[PDB]
């Protein structure tokens, strides 16, 4: 027969924790119930397309662990907590942007730095979408609900930051109607050498399908290089031509930027409790390393322009 | 002519403003007080009503009227009952 | 008089938790923070009334941990209603205490 | 200054661009996509009716969160639990156990649309889809983890998706289908126009309206709140809609509302028809599950159908018959294997209720209450044995839901039954067998949990074996009579 | 990075300077100040124990308020006007009332002490006590507010400040003697020590837990949130005592706590003990007004004040017998008066509530119980005229309250006289004759609402004529029994 | 008899708006019941002390109006609102103060900018707390509650600055410890010339007990001055020193200002209903002028060194 | 040998699993049924049980067993009573 | 099927507001903002169903005048729990309307 058992204090996957499960763990951890049945992930024929979509691109990655599920977002982010912080940190930026347009501060920047701004920096609302689609579909293939949860966030983030390009992209061409600012964006995405770099980057990694490497291409790759070649030197310009709003921008999407990378890193180490592990991700890494570097040379070409 | 006095009624729960004439008995002016006491807050009872200033010792004469008591408006009395 | 008397020679002291999510965390926390202390609690619905004999510690750290989400001291003042002792507040504890015995 | 989000939203769309490096097939693979063959172009004229910008979601969202919390904390001692109809507790048990898991499997529905629609606008509101989801599944464990100490059938609002107990399995079968099992724009139909402004609102409003009549503030604060991020996200399936039947694909796009109206409506039946005319008490029922159908699904969001250009579906006149027909036996059937279920299901056939009943479905006295008279009557008679099953009841293949008709006076039952590749399947209407044959790739292979008991897979092959086998692992967590059988003390 | 407050807290109260262009007694007035001669310097020591800053402030205050507000809206539909018995509904017109305005008044006091307080850390906690008020005042005023369109005696929570209504001629005769009519010194040790640390938990703690038996979680969460700030800004009395202790004032500190406390003892006894004792339904009495008085004055504050160095007031045990007796004959006086009243008072004396007062207050029935027994019997006989009085209650000169006593077998009653400057006052108590004598300036040529009716001020001299003097515009607004006598049914 | 009367939809005294009565006309309107009665203010003897007090500096003010309770503050702000809006500012400086300290801004002001701060904006904390005494006596004694809130907010709003000016010496000599920061600004308010004017302004302001006085001084005189010759002339100097984060901090003090000046017209547009009114305003603005005129040169004589 | 049929009973709501012999009478096979149906959720009554398949017009015979009906596994079948 | 094609055939457009502070707001603006228009309502008491035919405007003017506090047209989602009809929305109003007529 069964036994009788007392109520527990906490969910029965939780029920052996020391500790006092937290916000965080209570409604956070193994929730993926795909992953349950590794001959049938979805509760439907064995064979139907989504479930042999999953048994290759997520059960049978070289990326290998026994509990995933034990992954833990370092921040430990939830839902509401993320919006608590988001709220603080746009609600800066907004007032930024209210303050720096009552004080005009697109009329005093350097000349030409309009056309510069329309060239090499209202185009990142695609590079931005880019990263906001791969992080979707890395939310909807990664064997936790941990990763899955950072990987929501991250999406989130990455269309803050395609927001935050568009906002701009439009106050800019009220100073600067005779720019093509939120006008020839998508041509030059398309066209532009300095971008072509990049859009064969994303264009190749939105097609990684499998879980591992979509997670690897996007967050340890592509991710980084924004930062240091795309982020920072448009810092270093803006500096040089007295532009002062952008710096404090991008500061503040640096900030989600370092945050991405936290848990990323984390999800690294957790991976790396299997040996085997290493060398699969530093084979990823090889592989991408290239055209990363490619698009950041092209991109710095021209913006050094 | 009108007197104002604060008067206690014996198992009564407080003091209340009673307007009674320069010229009545102290078995009247009891008769006044009891009015707004007995059948409301306190059982009626066999015995004579007596009048004293508040916590005194001494009762007035029945038949002395407030002019020849000495009271002075609006100051305390009590009406109890012989013991 | 007695029943007076005694009330007053008490030497509690510690938190009244106002109805809601702190109730519990800090009576787990007045535990756990209080080794070698018995805490007392009365359960009047609408608050607690949580205490020790001379000295109460609720820290910071132990506060979050029973709670279970970023906390900091200052916002215990949202389900702080009143206190039995003296306070004595800072960013990493409050402490609620008497100066004498009685 | 500010300016105005109408001066700059389009720039937040404006995302769309013509793949070089690798095909448009390539990046928009029709079996994840499925755009049914419509070019890039034609997508971007999508116009999300229901718009929103990272600066207001987050903002506005920190505000109903703060709400639904403060009041879960200001009303913790009010002694629902404790106080509160069993009925009731069981009604919240059944649907934190059926919906907590779900939502935050339909982040992955959203998660889908994303990535894969080919329509700008609506990659950016399925990424407030993303979060809004995350947030219901986020909430909906939270408020029901404070129970966990007091009953073990609440560890179910978080066990339920992850065990093989029969409504997990009927509840997973249908949301694996709509949400997680099909390309973004079969998402985008099936779960947001067809589920999510068509049946959602019957388990997040209807039942709201009952949780405030029970006393139950907490709860209808907290689904309320929830329906208000439904009423945005659920946006994105009528602008898809119309520029599919612009495109030529009007058939195909009415095909997948019929299948998804109808697969939502059979779920529904077994947990929110139980609810409103059985668990919650009769003093607490605003209206009657009938009666909230033809507010919210007839005249609500059939309306609204054919306001976008499509038509009643082919089964109109069945739904209608079901309506007033099927959850009467749902029920009858989730209180009889009760055991098998992880809330306490409640009769709910008093004299008082059965007149009730009488009244919101003339004749249920000489139909359904055949069977609640020969049950009563066992009750009575402490004959408790012949109110627990010894055998299985026969389970749909579609619905997953037992195989039901209409008892007593004028007995009528009928199984829609299929040969397919050398296998015999059972359906519990025309239309869920209909729904089958329109995809079989699909369904082919699953296996129902009578399929697995004859199959051999549920070890003992008993009551017990079964009862393991879906996940119970206690006494305390089975299903028993809401009132412990205390209702017949009124008969 | 940020800096932690320790760090830069000294530099926010570092605002003492030596006045050279105006000397410091014209800056710091001693009628507006209250220094007692302490020069500025001896005024640096003070340090608030519970400090706050201004980013945190406006932070933390924000959230108080989404909280209070959020469980408003949600419960709006609890019928609890409708639903909850009457005399708790009178509870809640009689706190409105005698609070709200009292509240906004309150930010007086606090202003008082952040202009003319010597000590740097009190004006500018004193800051912070402003804005609270003003919160505790807005709140009050916004909460009653919609029970407006439902009666008109909820118009009370705005009007009774504006009113000669005899209870409200009490409360304004209390708090503009220790807010607003003295110096900044008094206000810290009568307001904030005497009357924030010491009986404002009574009525919004104590009742608090009242409201919350009674299901009325708006009104318990509100209160409750409320005192949240009376904790913090209350702690602004303390160590203005240390440093009148410690600059040789102890005997005048002292005086000013032992008359603080008094006073407001007097009007609570007449506010909080009917509430408690009889208006509250007997099922809902969390704790007896004497529990509640050891719990929170005696227990609590009492220790307190000990802890602190200062003494036991010398009225000790006369406050003790108080405590037993008092508030009897206050809810009986206002009961029988309850014409006056802008509250509908309970009686609170069917015979289980007459059980459970005979519990807590071993005597009763052969005390109050012996006037309750006369009243009873007319209102069985339907004698109604012998239940409203025809002549005005003697009334105190220092708390405005009719001067009462002990009635029934041991009837024992005194009135505390003075001939002062060619007038006749009288006291309830030794101690309220006590707080006259200590500060005649302050009292002498008030009259109170008798004294004025006796010198032709109220026209015409009747009850008709008083109820328009007090400012009762209809029938309705006057007070009633509670139930409309319903309860003589139980008897 | 009475009349019977049915309930009404809003207070007594404001059932005759046409209007639906807001939260702020719900919360603000008609509270100072201490104006009822012209012989007893305060509800005891009419010769208290008190009670003589406002008799003199409340009531017999030569600033006259038959309603004064009509005033209404142009921004209708009630606690709640408040709090909301400054919350929104104070969050946005307190991330300016994080940021700017984690790019270490104050290491890169020009040579000397730390001496310049030391003597003419950290010794501001004296000045902006006499502004928050003063906003409270204004509160304490003025005739109408909407008056009253809005010295409310004030003086809130004094303590902000103030406590922004004691956050920044104390963050500045951590970067500058040997400039006095933090322990020499009494001896400066005290003795320094170009602090001089200032304090006597104040002083004499302080002792001016007559509510309509007060109000015009405080208001009318001091608060504007402070403005066009503290303010700005600081937000001049640190971008002549590379201060950048001076101006910004300002700027949000200046939001205050603004709205302090605001509801202070809107007072003089209903006072001015009074005919009477308008050589008493100008009477007292010219008695301070000169006063606050002194202040402003002195100040700005010593911030030019 | 077992033998697994899904069996609708006269005035019953649903259809169950109920597992026969594969050399059952229709008679046998109707009292199987009639176990899991009849004073549980059917009332009992006189008369005699007969089998047909599913919806069918054409009743078993009683003797005939399930070997001999051509019947296959998992098959649905109705029990009802003679008309 | 009488009931129900009666049920199907219907125009009404308007907002569903669960329980809280925008009720009685709402219900007074779609007075005010659809003059010659009659609304309905139904309490359901965690919701209020309002409806007019075809069409029912809410202004962000009107509301904020109603409900009595600063109010952007955004923060209705706070408490817009469901709707009939099409919707159509800005900073300045929501539309709720049908293109057919039924
Ligand atoms: O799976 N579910 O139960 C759901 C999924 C999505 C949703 O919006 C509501 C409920
Ligand atoms: O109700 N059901 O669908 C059930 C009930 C019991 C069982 O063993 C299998 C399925
Ligand atoms: O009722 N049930 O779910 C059952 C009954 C009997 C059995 O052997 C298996 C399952
Ligand atoms: O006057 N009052 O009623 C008050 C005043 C201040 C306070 O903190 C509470 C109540
Ligand atoms: O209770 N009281 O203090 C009262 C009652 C009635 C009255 O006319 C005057 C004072
Ligand atoms: O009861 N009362 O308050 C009264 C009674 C009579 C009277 O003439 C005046 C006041
Ligand atoms: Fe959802
Ligand atoms: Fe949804
Ligand atoms: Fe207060
Ligand atoms: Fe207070």
């Amino acid at each position: 027969s069964f036994e009788s058992k007392k109520p527990m204090r906490t969910w029965s996957h939780l029920a052996e924790m020391r500790k006092k499960p937290s916000e965080y763990d209570i409604v956070s951890r193994k929730l993926h119930y795909s992953t349950n049945n590794p001959d049938s992930p979805w509760e439907l024929s064995p064979d139907s397309p989504m479930n042999l979509w999953y048994k290759q691109y997520r059960n049978a990655s070289p990326l290998k662990h026994d509990n995933w599920d034990a992954f833990t977002d370092p921040d430990q982010l939830v839902y509401r907590t993320y919006n608590l912080m988001q709220d603080g940190q746009e609600s800066y930026v907004q007032s930024l942007f209210d303050q720096f347009n009552e004080r005009e501060h697109d009329q005093m920047v350097r000349e030409g730095w309009e056309h510069t701004m329309a060239r090499c920096y209202s185009p990142l609302r695609y590079l931005f979408h880019c990263l906001q689609m791969s992080s979707a579909y890395v939310q909807q293939m990664a064997p936790a609900s941990t990763i899955s949860n950072c990987c929501i966030l991250q999406t989130a983030d990455s269309l803050r930051w395609l927001t935050h390009t568009a906002y701009r992209t439009h106050e800019l061409s009220l100073t600067y109607p005779d720019a093509g600012l939120g006008e020839h964006e998508r041509e030059l995405w398309e066209k532009e050498p300095g971008w072509q770099g990049l859009r064969e980057l994303m264009e190749k990694q939105l097609t990684a399908f499998d879980w591992g490497e979509a997670f690897v291409s996007l967050n340890l790759v592509v991710k980084p290089m924004i930062v240091e070649s795309i982020f920072k030197p448009l810092q270093q310009q803006a500096w040089e031509n007295n532009d002062t709003l952008l710096p404090l921008l991008i500061d503040s999407q640096l900030k989600d930027a370092e945050r991405h990378s936290r848990w990323s890193k984390a999800l690294v180490k957790h991976a790396l409790e299997n040996p085997d592990n290493h060398a699969v991700i530093e084979g990823w890494i090889e592989k991408w390393r290239p055209l990363a570097d490619r698009a950041a040379e092209a991109y710095l070409s021209m913006l050094s322009s | 002519s009108a007197f104002p006095v604060h008067a206690a009624f014996e198992k009564d729960f407080l003091v209340q403003l009673v307007v009674v004439d320069l010229n009545d008995s102290m078995d009247q002016v009891a008769e006044k007080v009891a009015y707004h006491c007995v059948n409301r807050r306190v059982a009626p009872r066999e015995g004579v009503m007596r009048v004293r200033k508040h916590r005194s010792t001494e009762l007035f004469p029945r038949d002395m009227t407030i002019a020849e008591s000495g009271l002075n408006p609006t100051e305390v009395i009590d009406v109890v009952f012989e013991e | 008089s007695t029943l007076a008397d005694q009330a007053l020679h008490n030497n509690n002291v510690g938190p009244i938790i106002r109805a809601g999510d702190l109730v519990e965390p800090v009576i787990e926390t007045a535990e756990i923070d209080n080794p070698g202390k018995e805490i007392t609690v009365e359960d009047r619905r609408a608050y607690v009334r949580i205490a020790a004999e001379g000295e109460l510690i609720l820290t910071r750290k132990t506060l979050e941990e029973q709670l279970g989400r970023p906390f900091n001291m200052q916002e215990l003042e949202i389900n702080l209603a009143s206190f039995a002792g003296q306070i004595q507040a800072d960013e990493d504890q409050i402490r609620f205490y008497f100066d004498k015995t009685m | 200054a500010m300016h105005p989000r109408k001066d700059w939203y389009e720039l937040t769309r404006a995302t769309n661009w013509t793949p070089s490096y690798v095909t448009e097939e390539q990046l928009f693979p029709e079996r994840m996509s499925g755009h049914m063959g419509i070019p890039l172009e034609k997508w971007e004229s999508y116009d999300e009716p229901y718009k929103t910008s990272y600066p207001e979601y987050v903002s506005i969202q920190r505000e109903k969160d703060a709400g639904a919390y403060s009041v879960k904390a200001a009303l913790e001692r009010a002694k629902i639990y404790e106080n509160s109809d069993p009925g009731w507790i069981s009604t919240l048990k059944s649907h934190y156990g059926a919906i907590a898991v779900g939502e935050y499997a339909a982040v992955t529905g959203e998660g889908r649309m994303a990535r894969f629609s080919k329509a700008p606008g609506n990659r950016n509101m399925a990424t407030f889809g993303m979060m809004d989801e995350l947030r219901h599944g986020q909430l909906q464990l939270f408020f029901p983890h404070e129970y966990c100490k007091k009953d073990r059938q609440f560890d179910w609002a978080w066990r339920a998706y992850h065990s093989n107990e029969w409504a997990a399995i009927a509840a997973k079968h249908f949301f694996d289908d709509i949400i997680t099992g099909r390309d973004a724009i079969s998402v985008a139909i099936m779960l947001t126009f067809s589920f999510e402004t068509g049946f959602t609102n019957m388990q997040f409003l209807g039942l709201a309206a009952d949780a405030a009549e029970a006393g139950d503030y907490t709860f209808a604060n907290l689904i309320s709140s929830i329906q208000t991020d439904e009423s945005r996200h659920a946006q994105q399936g009528g602008p898809a809609l119309q520029l599919l039947i612009e495109n030529g694909k009007r058939e195909e796009a009415q095909k997948k509302v019929d299948m998804a109206i109808w697969r939502a409506w059979r779920l529904f039946a077994v947990l929110t028809g139980p609810v409103m005319d059985y668990y919650t008490p009769l003093e607490d029922r605003s209206q009657s599950f009938k009666e909230f159908m033809y507010e919210w699904i007839i005249g609500q969001f059939e309306r609204s159908l054919i306001d976008l250009g499509l038509d009643k579906p082919w089964y109109w006149d069945l739904f209608l018959k079901d309506i007033d027909e099927l959850h009467h036996s749902y029920h009858m059937g989730v209180w009889y294997w009760r055991t098998t279920a992880w809330w306490n299901p409640a009769a709910g056939v008093t004299p008082e209720e059965r007149d009730w009943l009488e009244e919101k479905y003339p004749g249920w006295n000489k139909r359904w209450g055949r069977c609640w008279d020969v049950i009563t009557e066992n009750v009575l008679n402490d004959r408790m044995d012949l109110v627990s099953p010894e055998t299985l009841p026969s389970v749909c293949n579609m619905s997953q839901i037992p195989l039901v008709g209409v008892p007593g006076d004028d007995w009528n039952i009928e199984v829609f039954s299929l040969e397919h590749n050398g296998r015999l399947y059972h359906f519990g209407s025309e239309v869920d067998r209909w729904v089958f044959q329109q995809d079989p790739v699909q369904y082919q292979n699953h296996m129902n949990i009578v399929d697995r008991f004859l199959a051999g897979q549920i070890q003992p092959m008993t009551l017990e074996g079964a009862l393991k086998y879906m996940g119970f692992q206690s006494i305390e967590e089975m299903g028993k009579d809401a009132h412990d059988f205390a209702w017949a003390d009124k008969c």
